[PDB]
């Protein structure tokens, strides 16, 4: 099987989707390892922290060629491999492979995308149609993404998700104590996880997304002293410079795809965890 | 058929009089078979007719029989090789024609003075005047041969045939004669170069055809050489000064690319009055391809203006339009200027150069056009030995030291390209001081791409300047990285320990790399861990077997005991490769 999964891997990264058959395999396997993963996730240092790639794919390559290529160098994604970009198939299953192939050196999160109803809204579900033939793929790919871990949590300081805080969860406990196998729900703690985003209005907002919240300085400051957090690194929000600092540094923005959509110009980014957590940036341009 | 000759055919396959091929190549053996007197009566007659066209075959046969004289009689029957040749000379897959004229020329010299009046010529004619044109587009490249040695007389009647040939009705028939009417040129007297040679050229010149005209522009060096310098300026310039000018950028460019020769053939006080001018206007012409061509000549002109006007003419009719190229559209065009223009610096001296010359060496060393910046580097060597290594160094360094930091990565990358060239050029002791920083540095750089770069840019290095300066000037700054708190640095030990075993031989490899490689083996994080085994299996073959099974094996092993998944997996595999498994 390992010769395999080599192979596979070899296969994505000249971008040829694997097959259906294959597909069927890459996620039950994904599956048995996530199952024994936790909602708040063990990752130590070092490793690079990545936000968004939203199946551009080629910008995916892009990210490798600045942090280094998988095993050698450790990743930890939060989220969002699909939708929007031109190779959701060929991203999202290259990273399901190199978790299946090296639990240790890569760790995969939950985003907002990872779900039934957005895929079939913005694109990956119609990829999949063109791509094979038939819904399948579709569904192993959204079942495998119900086991996702929704948060990692690097050397006991640095608290990793896809979008951010709720007002219906203040301790790292109260999330571990979430059932997140099963769709993302349109409301509560594991929606919100999902879908909330820094403000710079304090306390809580309405969100303009429609799930979720905003939320502002002041509850970072809660939620990190609270969890002996040094940080909040999450992504989910458009970063223009790539990454982006706020509420007093308490929380920090990640966005790894550059110009989004083929439209945006945004830069992307990367964030360096060293041996010591010491952390750095790297920003990067699409692909030529 | 009839044994002797019969071997030759190919009675096998399914063929129209067929031979055997590898044993058309075993031809001279079967004219020993039958003697000469036999070789004569059947063994050419049999060869002559019966042509199928195996091409492959029919090329040997001309070949072969370009060296029968001896096999046929020796001088006196040479005349017997024509039949077959001036048949092979009319096929068609001109590979066979021309194997068949180079033949006939050979044996030319064998006939007999007489002779080639009795044979040759007449095949010269037949040829000339043939009617289909592939038997004239052949006959062109018979008249020099046999000119010298025939009659007055009949070299006259070869003068005819070729000028007939010149104004063939058919264009190829005019290329032809074009392209061989500066041979057929030097060995007339003088007189009929200037009376009938140059007619010929200056119809050509002004041929309807321009395929045929910028043919036309060779033909001219080689007429420009015979006449004495005196007569050029009536009989020759006008048409050349026409060919530089002319409509068909073709006919232009071949001016472009016969230019040096043009100056030589011509003479130094020509080439001061008529083609410092011309030079000028091709490069200016409209069409970038004329425009290249001359830049390309601009060094080995300007080497060859007559010492006594040199320098001055580079400085006021020269230069300037180099100012302007280096500037020009076309990367087509810059790039040829590049790939020379600092051969100018010996020709201008260490000030000249230094004040003229190294200004348009940095705007191309900032050129766009990566091949424009790579042509100049690739060409330091000249402009160095002129100017000081300090001179360079202090117009080059800055340019590179401004690259070799910079905004995208990729062009990062781009300027780590240029070091094995620089090394190779401007010198190991130069490279110690000036460059190899810069090359230690981009090991720990951010981007990965660029220490991978840099990486492997080391190998290159060692192969330029030795495994010895590789121990005392790289490894050590190398493995001092071990140490580095950040994983990224410590695994880039190992990848340059990987690159450099490639290249340090056994000796450096097992005393001076492979200890700071056994070492990590008991790192605090995975990655360095594993491609600890990695670099094992890598090093592995380099090092001689005692080492292997009393210091690598024994690390391997207790690899395979590691609490990480991926150091058992890759120290498993690495025990495998090597056979300590
Ligand atoms: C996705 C989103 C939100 O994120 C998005 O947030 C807002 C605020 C910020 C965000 C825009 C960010 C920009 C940088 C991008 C840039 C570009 C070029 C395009 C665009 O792209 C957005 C979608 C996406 C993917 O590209 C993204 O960037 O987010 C849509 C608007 C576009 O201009 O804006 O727009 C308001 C509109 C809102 O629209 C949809 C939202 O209606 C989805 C909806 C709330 C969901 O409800 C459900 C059920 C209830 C629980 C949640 O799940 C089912 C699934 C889905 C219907
Ligand atoms: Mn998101
Ligand atoms: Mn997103």
């Amino acid at each position: 099987f390992t010769k395999e999964l080599d192979q596979w891997i070899e296969q994505l990264n000249e971008c040829k989707q694997l097959s259906e058959s294959q597909v069927k395999s890459l996620c039950e396997k994904a599956k048995e390892i996530l199952t024994k993963e936790s909602n708040v996730q063990e990752v130590r240092c070092p490793v690079t922290v990545c936000g968004d790639v939203h199946g551009q794919f080629h910008d995916l390559m892009e990210l490798f060629r600045i942090g280094g290529k998988s095993p050698d160098t450790n990743y930890l994604f939060m989220g969002d491999y699909v939708d929007r970009g031109y190779y959701s198939v060929e991203t999202v299953t290259l990273l399901v492979a190199l978790k299946v192939r090296y639990r240790e050196r890569i760790t995969i999160l939950r985003g907002n995308h990872e779900s039934r109803q957005i895929t079939q809204v913005y694109g990956f579900y119609d990829e999949c149609l063109r791509k094979y033939g038939n819904a399948n793929v579709w569904k192993y790919f959204t079942d495998l993404f119900d086991y996702l871990p929704l948060t990692a949590l690097v050397d006991g300081q640095i608290f990793c998700l896809h979008g951010g805080l709720s007002p219906s969860i203040d301790t790292l406990d109260h999330i571990r104590a979430l059932d997140r196998l099963q769709e993302v729900p349109h409301e509560g703690p594991m929606c919100d996880l999902l879908w909330s985003d820094p403000d710079d209005r304090g306390g809580w907002g309405i969100s303009p997304r429609g799930a979720g919240y905003t939320f502002g300085q002041d509850i970072s400051e809660t939620f990190n002293h609270a969890n002996g957090l040094t940080l909040v690194s999450r992504a989910h929000q458009l970063v223009m410079e790539g990454y982006n600092w706020c509420h007093d540094r308490n929380v920090v923005t990640i966005f790894s795809a550059p110009n989004y959509c083929y439209r945006c110009g945004n830069q992307a980014a990367i964030m360096e965890l060293d041996d010591t957590l010491k952390y750095s940036f790297l920003q990067f341009d699409p692909a030529p | 058929s009839l044994y002797p000759i019969a071997v030759l055919i190919d009675e096998l396959r399914n063929e129209d009089v067929q031979l055997r091929l590898n044993s058309i190549k075993k031809l001279s053996t079967i004219a020993l078979a039958l003697g000469v007197e036999r070789t004569r009566s059947e063994l050419l007659p049999f060869l002559t007719d019966t042509i199928y066209d195996e091409d492959e075959v029919l090329l040997a046969l001309a070949e072969q029989l370009g060296t029968f004289t001896t096999l046929v009689g020796g001088p006196e029957y040479v005349h017997c090789l024509l039949p077959p040749l001036e048949s092979l000379a009319t096929v068609e897959e001109t590979v066979v024609r021309d194997k068949a004229v180079e033949s006939l020329r050979a044996i030319s010299h064998e006939h007999s003075p007489s002779d080639l009046e009795a044979h040759f010529v007449p095949l010269v004619k037949r040829l000339a005047g043939g009617d289909w044109f592939t038997s004239r587009t052949s006959a062109c490249g018979l008249f020099s041969v046999c000119y010298p040695r025939v009659s007055s007389a009949v070299k006259a009647e070869l003068r005819q045939y070729f000028r007939n040939l010149c104004s063939d009705d058919t264009p190829m028939v005019r290329r032809a004669a074009a392209s061989k009417l500066g041979e057929f040129a030097k060995v007339l007297e003088l007189d009929n170069v200037k009376s009938e040679i140059i007619p010929m050229f200056s119809n050509l010149a002004s041929d309807e055809q321009d395929s045929v005209r910028l043919l036309a522009v060779e033909a001219c060096v080689n007429i420009a050489q015979l006449l004495p310098q005196e007569d050029l300026e009536a009989l020759v310039m006008p048409t050349l000064r026409q060919a530089a000018e002319d409509k068909s950028w073709r006919v232009r460019y071949m001016v472009a690319d016969k230019f040096t020769e043009l100056q030589k053939a011509v003479g130094p006080e020509i080439t001061k009055t008529d083609l410092v001018p011309a030079f000028q206007n091709l490069m200016k012409d409209c069409e970038a391809e004329v425009r290249a061509a001359a830049s390309h000549k601009v060094k080995e002109f300007c080497e060859n203006l007559s010492a006594d006007c040199r320098e001055n003419v580079i400085m006021s009719q020269i230069l300037p339009c180099i100012k302007e190229l280096v500037s020009d559209a076309n990367q087509h065009v810059k790039s040829a200027l590049a790939s020379v223009i600092m051969g100018l610096s010996p020709i201008l001296g260490k000030d000249n150069t230094i004040e003229h010359l190294l200004p348009l060496f940095l705007a191309q060393l900032k050129d766009e056009c990566p091949e424009v910046r790579l042509n100049i580097i690739s060409n330091l060597d000249c402009v160095n030995e002129v100017i000081g290594i300090r001179q360079l160094s202090q117009s080059l360094l800055p340019a590179i030291v401004e690259l070799a930091e910079d905004a995208k990565w990729r062009v990062r990358l781009a300027i780590i390209e240029y070091m094995p060239l620089l090394a190779g050029q401007l010198g190991v002791e130069f490279f110690d001081e000036k460059l190899n920083s810069l090359c230690m540095a981009w090991l720990v750089d951010h981007v990965y791409a660029i220490r991978e770069a840099a990486t492997s840019n080391l190998k290159k290095l060692v192969e330029k300047f030795g495994k010895e300066w590789a121990h005392a000037t790289i490894i050590p700054k190398v493995l001092a990285m071990s140490g580095d708190p950040n994983y990224l640095h410590r695994m880039t030990t190992l990848f340059c320990i990987n690159v450099l075993s490639e290249v340090c031989g056994q000796d450096i490899t097992t005393k001076h790399m492979l200890p700071t490689v056994l070492r990590m083996a008991g790192d605090p994080v995975a990655n360095v861990r594993f491609n600890v085994a990695k670099s094992l299996q890598k090093i592995g073959p380099i090092l001689d077997n005692s080492t292997l099974q009393s210091e690598v094996k024994p690390i391997l092993e207790k690899l395979t005991q590691d609490q990480d998944v991926d150091v058992k997996y890759f120290a498993q595999e690495a025990l495998t490769v090597l056979s300590l498994a």
